């Protein structure tokens, strides 16, 4: 079942509370849509009314924080079209080789902040290098990650 | 619309709610003309109150109302409020809900009496009570804070948590601006300026505002002052005599940390605040270390923020980010808090009000209020 | 007043015709250059906004709840954990009965009556606060800890603990002072000194009527009262235990106040313990009071021991 | 603006005299409570006479 870290919850909390200083603990579904497109996704009116139907049987027009968080978690959870996968690899690779060197991974790790060890990084490289060429192509990245 | 009136014992402040500053300020003094038969012959009003009373201070009688932060006489305080409303505020008091403020731990009877006098005599339909530190934290803008407050007649520390005061950890210390003026007067007398009259004493107060500042490393500062004239700062009295002050400028503030100079034995303000948070609970201790906020006149002295930061850190375990904050307007900040508080529409729903005031009446200031 | 303004106009107009008369005074005003006092610039609008954002006071329902629990405390704070009042002397067993009864009564009152009352009253007010931070109908411990609601509840916990702490202190202090007013007369002066032989006469008297009534028996190699007094000292220390421990047993508010999820491992409230120094020194004082007062009974028995 | 200003001045006077007699009448009620105090204490002096 989808989950995200307590620090991710804290960040989402700051997002919610800045989204309106009015301290209501509930905010407009329209602003939820503005949030999603600020993340980079502009869902269509069918998805707008679908999510509204989730949030607001009563029709306040408002998520509470737990709805905001749970719908965020779900929309975070699913798989993307290839464009976003390419974006991911292009950020992972700034050697511009189409290869995730161990350097590329290690910098991405230092950027995100999780301190996972060098053998663990090299092992997820090794399994992610689905063709075993020495590191992971964007092809090999696709091949593992689409699974 | 709403009114806010406040008394850090030293001076009292009168303002319209939501304004970024109060509309008048005037000093916490009342005076009656010494021959009542002359007054009734004149029709000249019951009392001079506020600064014009000072202008006449010698021609009449003068008295203080809120000594050590506590009501010495109700009738005087109501005369203060009357003068405030008509002379400063002009509004009809009957037409504007009104906020009045008190020192903490006020003996229960005083709250009830104060309510009764305001509601019944002044005839406003609704009124609310607040404890000064609580409003000053509102001005700082936290529900979660340990406040230092010092209006020239008293000083307190107050922990407040999510908008309530944990009573037992409150402490009083009877060491405030008046005491500081008296100690400064003593030590200048040792220099040989020998201020004693009320007028001179006011001059001393002005010197406190002009030239005091805390030392950091007090013993080092004192040594450097002894070493050289370069620390001197000079001032000229209203009579045109020039007076010169060294070590004394920071030495006088030291009494706050160093009450043995006053010959009183409770540990200095920093210690008292530490001991208060020690009365508070480790659960909330971290946030208390996170928000140390300074309130009231004595905070006027330059640099005190750094001195507190050091001395608290030393007395604290060296395992938190201590943070002093000295909001620039900190003495007014008590009133600023009330102004914003009353501005909050929901407080209209908090209002104690005439209909309740009959049956629920005097007791609800205990029962309903905070 | 109308005639005043007429008079002032007239005298202004024709001074010489009645020059002996004075004018009234004349006075001036200078516009305070701002109608508000100086108070150098600060983010007043931003501070106000921040205060509105953080605070919990934007919700009259929680106001009604909190004021209600305050009222409950406000009768609670003037209850007593002990019968700090007795009409006249009493025998030991009656002390034990009436104090143990008092303790049981207050324990039932707190655990059943006070907690249930405050819980249902606040719930009733909370009931109709709908979705938002204040949601009774919480479904995640994490979000509850995130919420203002938990912080408010923890403040309720703080207030009701604080109040019962005051009740404990005021009961203990009053009770000890009440014993003190009886014992202090004998506490002044004993030092193993025998009160005399004036069998009808005693210097040791309570300021009021005595606490205790005492039965005297005379025996082969004995003069003694009732049971040797220390048995009373221990029992009264246990009376302290019964009352102070009675403070502990208040169920932690969270588990009754919030129902819509599992919570367990619930504590009690905190209460003032048995070793907070002010209580320990009251226990010392009452130890002195009884132990020393028992000695003049020795002195009186000493003179009876010849008649024995 | 000046019309409102004069209206305010009138309102001020009206309420100020309102305070003035409201003090006078509150004090007159206080004197009525004096009448109560003396009358009831006179009945208590009758009670003290009965007690002697």
């Amino acid at each position: 079942k989808p989950e995200l870290t307590e620090d991710q919850k804290q960040e989402i909390r700051e997002a919610f509370d800045l989204f309106d200083a009015d301290g209501t603990g509930t905010i407009d579904i329209k602003e939820l849509k503005v949030a999603m497109r600020a993340l980079g996704f502009e869902p269509k009116k069918e998805e707008i009314k679908k999510m509204i139907s989730e949030i607001d049987k009563e029709g306040t027009g408002k998520m509470n924080f737990s709805d905001f968080l749970t719908v965020m978690t779900q929309k975070m959870s699913e798989k993307d079209t290839k464009e976003e996968i390419l974006k991911a690899f292009k950020l992972f690779d700034d050697d511009e080789t189409g290869k995730i060197s161990f350097k590329n991974l290690k910098r991405v790790a230092k950027e995100l902040g999780e301190n996972l060890t060098d053998e663990e990084l090299q092992e997820m490289i090794d399994e992610a290098d689905r063709d075993g060429d020495g590191e992971v192509n964007e092809q090999e990245f696709l091949r593992i990650m689409k699974k | 619309t709403a009114l806010v009136c406040d008394n850090g014992s030293g001076l009292c402040k009168a303002g319209f709610a939501g304004d970024d500053a109060p509309r008048a300020v005037f000093p916490s003094i009342v005076g009656r003309p010494r021959h009542q038969g002359v007054m009734v012959g004149m029709g000249q009003k019951d009392s001079y109150v506020g600064d014009e009373a000072q202008s006449k201070r010698g021609i009449l009688t003068l008295k203080y109302p809120i000594e050590h932060g506590i009501i010495t006489n109700w009738d005087d305080m109501e005369k203060i409020w009357h003068h405030s409303f008509y002379n400063e505020l002009r509004v009809a008091p009957e037409e504007h809900p009104t906020l009045l403020t008190e020192a903490p731990l006020n003996p229960k009877a005083n709250r009830e009496k104060m309510t009764q006098i305001m509601f019944e005599t002044f005839n406003v339909p609704a009124m609310y009570v607040a404890i000064q530190a609580v409003l000053s934290l509102y001005a700082s803008g936290r529900t979660t804070g340990i406040v230092l407050d010092s209006g020239d007649g008293v000083t307190h520390n107050v922990p407040i948590y999510e908008g309530y005061a944990l009573p037992h950890a409150i402490m009083r210390l009877d060491l405030a601006g008046r005491d500081l003026t008296d100690y400064l007067m003593k030590i200048l007398t040792e220099r040989g300026y020998s201020f004693v009259t009320t007028a001179e004493r006011e001059i001393v107060r002005d010197i406190k505002e002009k030239l005091c500042y805390v030392a950091l490393d007090f013993e080092n500062e004192m040594a450097t002052a002894a070493s050289s004239s370069s620390l001197e700062k000079s001032y000229e009295l209203p009579d045109g005599q020039v007076i010169t002050i060294g070590n004394e400028r920071f030495r006088c503030p030291e009494t706050l940390f160093q009450p043995s100079f006053i010959g009183m034995e409770s540990a200095g303000i920093h210690e008292t605040t530490y001991n208060s948070i020690m009365k508070c609970d480790i659960d909330i201790r971290k946030d208390l270390y996170a928000n140390n906020v300074l309130s009231g006149g004595t905070t006027m002295y330059p640099g005190i923020a750094d001195r507190m930061q050091k001395e608290i850190t030393a007395l604290a375990p060296s395992t938190m980010k201590i943070k002093i904050i000295a909001p620039p307007e900190r003495k007014y900040s008590v009133w600023i808090g009330g102004s914003i508080l009353a501005s909050l529409s929901t407080f209209q729903q908090m209002w104690i009000s005439k209909q309740e005031y009959d049956e629920a009446g005097p007791s609800i200031v205990h029962r309903k209020c905070f | 007043s109308m005639n005043k303004i007429n008079f002032d106009q007239i005298v202004s107009s024709n001074p010489e015709t009645f020059s002996y008369v004075t004018l009234p005074e004349k006075e001036e005003e200078k516009v305070p250059n701002q109608g508000l006092v100086s108070v150098p610039e600060y983010p007043f609008r931003e501070q106000k906004e921040d205060f509105t954002f953080v605070s919990l006071l934007t919700r009259p329902e929680v106001i009604t709840a909190l004021s209600k629990v305050r009222a409950e405390c406000n009768k609670v704070t003037s209850m007593s954990l002990f019968h700090s009042s007795l009409s006249k002397y009493s025998r030991l067993e009656e002390f034990e009965q009436i104090q143990s009864q008092t303790f049981s009564q207050v324990q039932m009152f707190l655990k059943d009556s006070w907690i249930s009352t405050l819980k249902v009253a606040m719930r009733g007010s909370l009931r109709d606060m709908s979705k938002g931070w204040y949601n009774l109908y919480e479904t995640n411990w994490e979000v509850y800890l995130m919420s203002k609601l938990r912080k408010l509840m923890e403040l309720i916990k703080y207030m009701l603990q604080d109040t019962l702490r005051f009740l404990v202190q005021d009961s203990l202090g009053s009770f000890t002072q009440f014993i003190g007013d009886a014992c202090c007369s004998v506490l002044e002066c004993v030092d193993d000194m025998d009160w005399g032989e004036d069998l009808v006469n005693s210097p040791y008297k309570p300021r009021k009527n005595p606490l205790f009534i005492v039965d005297l028996v005379l025996d082969n190699s004995g003069v003694h009262y009732s049971t040797p007094l220390e048995h009373f000292e221990m029992i009264l220390l246990n009376l302290f235990d019964k009352g102070i421990l009675a403070t502990h047993a208040v169920p932690q508010l969270e588990k009754l106040v919030m129902e819509d999820i599992f919570i367990s491992g619930d504590p009690l409230l905190e209460s003032v313990g048995l070793h907070e120094p002010l209580v320990e020194e009251l226990r010392a004082n009452i130890t002195n009071a009884m132990h020393k007062a028992m000695m003049p009974l020795q002195a009186y028995a000493k003179e009876y021991r010849k008649y024995l | 603006e000046i019309h409102m200003t004069i209206a305010a001045y009138q309102t001020l006077y009206e309420s100020s005299v309102a305070f003035g007699m409201r003090k006078a009448l509150q004090a007159e009620q206080g004197k009525s409570d004096m009448e109560r105090k003396i009358t009831e204490l006179e009945t208590e002096k009758r009670d003290l006479e009965r007690q002697v």
